């Protein structure tokens, strides 16, 4: 059996969750009460996969989840909501107030009293899978408890499990538009936890979907809904192998094994090639190629950072729908052929391929087009120091006065720790430029 | 759970805190005898925040009631509201401090504040999870000023975790209406940059330039100005109460406007105004909303924000949106008005985002500013105090009820540290 345990910590966290628990059972046909339909109507076969949905006695499914914030609104909207019957009633709430983006709160003084709980929860759904597989948790950096518990439950995640698979799915702050001054701060500190303990974290940009929204999808006023969706529909096709048949199922171990060249360089980009909107989903063959191609524009990635202005390190598809192994191979071949994008010269291959047979699903309500095919590019570049360098200029900015500082040192945070995260920072920003330096 | 301790003082406190808890009743049902009539899931969702459950399906406010004059109390019992007050929470005394902040503080007041500490521990000790206390007065009067710098004083001391805000009506240039006012400001400035978290700061004057010139009344009289006061009150406090898009609490507003521990003193702001017969005109978007926003008549401070610079600002919307138009707009407003914001905080604008708008509004929004010009403010009531302690104008009264120079002096020597600091970030050109 095959299967990942689901985190979401903070609200971001648990907007994405609920976006993509919504394509889930929307996927595998599982009614907001928890009852499938199929069992009954077909009898037999496999629709309530084992990965993210546990079955009862009973015929109800309920999801490998757990969703943790200090805020009561934002879950107390979920436990209200349409799929109120769906989750387990224990749904991890401190009440109390929030980490005020502070990391401080977060991490030393409110973080805890509620980590023992959500890791006697966690601990307690790891008993139950057979054959866990990894961990995929969602927080944002820039807020305090996407920050602060995030580091908690990954050092203790890390301390307990240690072997299995950890994956970060982060928003990470913009390099113009944010909503809170203190985001610097929180993000830097964060460095630690996103560089020890993870083994993948992906990061996405606010101002790259909203961007890729407006052209692609012809979306004049996007909201946190379309992003989310987005966000769903990455992380489905990332897993979409552990769940459906495919010609080259590309599991987490040798998705990881094959992006992570070294182990402090484990920081890859992702996009989505077939995004596009009812109207503009005809007069276009959306090809193999065609898809692949868009893959690399500079315009869909989600990040703002210019791949031209590095080296692709490493390079791995996902295709999911009707795909042959043979376009494949061409559109790999013609990218070879580009030479805009550049590869490192040690790395002679440097592409992954992946296939799986079925197609994506369009949530109702949505603004994606119904698509035959479509395909997920998860690149590990060295472009992305840029993007981690405008931010450490911030910090510097803000810190050289020690403005806002009181608030982090007066819930027990020493000053020297902003220090020592801004040296590793430091640090990681010089790796990704000594990895690029061709030999010689 | 967070939930607020209210607490009034003065007439003018008083009278705010009345059309306050109106306006709170309005937004949640609440009728004025307890009960609740309302239409929407939500308003019970988060009643506890400004109200406790009584036996009989009733609400009661979490309002303590001080003062040292029976008339104001009687007002507003006898009011459209009396009834809604707990009666036991109606602590008051006789031969108010009239106009004299000495009297407030140590003479009168520290008679009637065990009392009113009594009360608001016996308030506060059945919260679940205490959030914080806001206390509602005027800084140029006199039981107000004295008995709110006390208690604020007193409660500090108590729960010294627990956020403070505070809501200061302030001596005006032009308009006067006692003639020590610059000497009870400057007493209270002092224990209220002592001793608090946040603190908004109202003024007559902008209020009233907000009622001729923006909503146009020909008769603007106090209920207008308390009306607007009880919207930015609402506004402040909207994302504890109902669910947003991305939520902030008033910790989360300390922090982020908060960048040294002194500099707690906030401009405050609301939108849309509209005056009545020209709504058909305008055209209501996040676009319109942010222009009224930052519009420099629209302050309620009598501050002008071109004559310094803005350390933070945040705003706080109301009402179904897009974030990216929201996020846009504070973007091209740093960008185009780049000489009025401090160079070493990259961003220093906060965004919340609520999906719960006022009832009779499509959207709303409010604002509170952080800027160098407040300057003024202190600047101006310091010059009329040495007007008058150069030759002690009006000192006796003070001394007569145990006072000295010294501590006169040292409230002087206090604002000037206060304004000197805050002059410190005016002038551009600074660093790498
Ligand atoms: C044509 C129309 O839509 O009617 C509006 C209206 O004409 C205008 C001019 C209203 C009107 O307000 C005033 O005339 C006014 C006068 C002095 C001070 C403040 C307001 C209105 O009275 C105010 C009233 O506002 C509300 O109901 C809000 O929810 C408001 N409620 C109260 O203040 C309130 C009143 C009585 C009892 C309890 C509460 C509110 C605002 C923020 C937070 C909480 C509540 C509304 C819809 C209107 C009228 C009736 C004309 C305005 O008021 C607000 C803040 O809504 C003034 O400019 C705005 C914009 C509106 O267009
Ligand atoms: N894309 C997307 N981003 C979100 C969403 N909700 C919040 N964010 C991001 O989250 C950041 C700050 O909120 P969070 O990181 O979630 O903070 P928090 O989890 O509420 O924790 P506290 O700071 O203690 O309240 C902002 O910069 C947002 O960009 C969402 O629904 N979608
Ligand atoms: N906005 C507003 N201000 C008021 C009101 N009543 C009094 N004031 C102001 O309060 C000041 C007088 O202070 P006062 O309330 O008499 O002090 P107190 O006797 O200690 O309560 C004056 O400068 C008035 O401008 C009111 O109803 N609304
Ligand atoms: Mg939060």
């Amino acid at each position: 059996m095959r299967e990942c345990i689901s985190i979401h910590v903070g609200q971001a966290g648990v907007q994405i969750g609920n976006a993509c628990w919504e394509l889930y059972c929307l996927e595998h046909g599982i009614q907001p009460d928890g009852q499938m339909p199929s069992d009954k109507t077909i009898g037999g076969g496999d629709d309530s996969f084992n990965t993210f949905f546990s079955e009862t006695g009973a015929g109800k499914h309920v999801p490998r989840a757990v969703f943790v914030d200090l805020e009561p609104t934002v879950i107390d909207e979920v436990r209200t909501g349409t799929y109120r019957q769906l989750f387990h009633p224990e749904q991890l709430i401190t009440g109390k107030e929030d980490a005020a983006n502070n990391y401080a709160r977060g991490h030393y003084t409110i973080g805890k009293e509620i980590i023992d709980l959500v890791l006697d929860r966690i601990r307690k759904l790891a008993d139950q899978c057979t054959g866990l597989q990894g961990f995929l948790v969602f927080h944002s950096f820039g807020g305090g408890t996407g920050s602060g518990f995030t580091s908690l439950l990954m050092e203790r995640l890390s301390v307990d499990y240690g072997k299995k698979s950890k994956l970060e799915f982060s928003i990470y702050p913009a390099p113009q538009v944010s909503t809170a001054v203190v985001e610097p701060y929180n993000s830097i500190l964060t460095t630690h936890t996103t560089l020890e303990h993870s083994d993948c974290a992906f990061m996405v940009d606010n101002e790259a979907i909203y961007d890729i929204c407006r052209r692609n999808l012809d979306i004049e006023r996007p909201t946190y809904t379309n992003l989310n969706r987005l966000i769903s529909q990455i992380v489905s096709s990332i897993t979409a192998s552990l769940r459906f048949d495919g010609a080259l199922n590309v599991d987490l171990t040798e998705f990881q094994t094959n992006l992570v060249p070294y182990p402090r360089i484990h920081f890859p980009l992702a996009t989505y090639a077939p995004v596009i909107s009812a109207e503009k989903a005809y007069h276009e063959q959306l090809s193999v190629a065609e898809i692949t191609n868009a893959c690399f524009e500079p315009a869909n990635q989600m990040v703002k950072c210019d791949p031209r202005h590095g080296k692709y390190m490493a390079c791995c598809l996902l295709y999911r729908g009707d795909v042959v192994p043979k376009d494949v191979n061409a559109a790999i071949a013609t990218i070879k052929t580009k030479r805009s994008i550049q590869f490192v010269d040690w790395c002679p291959t440097g592409f992954k391929v992946g296939i799986n047979y079925q197609p994506p699903t369009v949530v109702p309500g949505g603004d994606l087009a119904k698509v035959q095919r479509a395909v997920c590019m998860l690149s590990n570049t060295t472009a992305i120091a840029e993007a981690w360098a405008r931010l450490d200029h911030k910090f510097d900015l803000m810190y050289a006065k020690r403005a806002f500082v009181h608030w982090y040192v007066g819930e027990g945070m020493e000053e020297g720790e902003f220090s020592e995260a801004r040296e590793d920072m430091a640090a990681l920003e010089k790796d990704y430029e000594e990895v690029g330096v061709d030999s010689v | 759970m967070r939930e607020i301790v209210h607490i009034q003082a003065g007439q003018c406190g008083n009278q705010i805190g009345a059309k306050f808890w109106e306006v709170i009743s309005d937004e949640h049902g609440i009728d004025p005898t307890g009960s609740y009539h309302g239409d929407s899931d939500l308003q019970l969702e988060r009643i506890n925040v400004y109200y406790n459950e009584a036996t009989g399906n009733k609400y009661v406010p979490r309002a303590i009631l001080v003062d040292l004059e029976p008339g104001t109390m009687d007002s507003v019992r006898s009011g459209p509201f009396g009834q809604i007050f707990r009666p036991d929470n109606f602590v008051f005394g006789q031969s108010g401090a009239g106009n004299n902040w000495a009297k407030g503080h140590y003479t009168e007041g520290a008679e009637l504040v065990d009392s009113v500490l009594d009360v608001v521990r016996k308030e506060s000790e059945s919260c679940d999870c205490l959030q914080g206390f806001q206390l509602t007065h005027s800084l140029g009067g006199g039981t107000g000023s004295g008995m709110g710098t006390l208690l604020i004083s007193k409660i500090r001391e108590e729960y010294p975790d627990r956020i403070m805000n505070t809501f200061s009506v302030m001596p005006s240039p032009k308009v006067s209406d006692t003639v020590v006012e610059p000497y009870n400001a400057t007493l209270s400035v002092h224990q209220l940059v002592e001793n608090t978290d946040e603190t908004y700061c109202i003024d007559n004057e902008a209020l009233y330039d907000i009622c001729f010139r923006t909503l146009k009344l020909t008769t603007p009289t106090y209920g207008d100005l308390n009306h607007l006061v009880s919207a930015t009150m609402s506004g402040v406090t909207t994302c504890l109460r109902f669910p947003g898009q991305l939520n902030a609490d008033l910790r989360k507003l300390a922090v982020n406007m908060v960048p040294f521990p002194r500099l707690h003193f906030f401009m405050p702001g609301f939108a849309p105004l509209t005056s009545r017969g020209s709504q058909q005109y305008r055209a209501l978007t996040v676009p319109e909303l942010t222009q009224q926003m930052f519009d420099s008549k629209n302050m309620m401070a009598a501050c002008d924000p071109r004559h310094g610079r803005y350390l933070t600002v945040a705003a706080i919307f109301r009402g179904r949106m897009s974030m990216k138009e929201v996020d846009e707009q504070m973007l091209n407003v740093q960008n185009k008005n780049s000489s009025y914001f401090v160079e070493w905080i990259p961003n220093n604008v906060k965004t919340a985002v609520c999906d719960i708008p006022p009832r009779g509004l499509k959207m709303s929004a409010t604002f509170i500013g952080n800027s160098t010009a407040i300057q003024e403010l202190f600047k101006r009531i310091s010059e009329q105090f040495t007007a008058m302690f150069r030759r002690k104008a009006f000192l006796h009264w003070y001394t007569g009820e145990g006072m000295d120079e010294m501590e006169f002096t040292e409230a002087e020597s206090n604002m000037n540290d206060l304004v000197s600091e805050y002059q410190q970030y005016q002038d551009a050109t600074a660093d790498e």
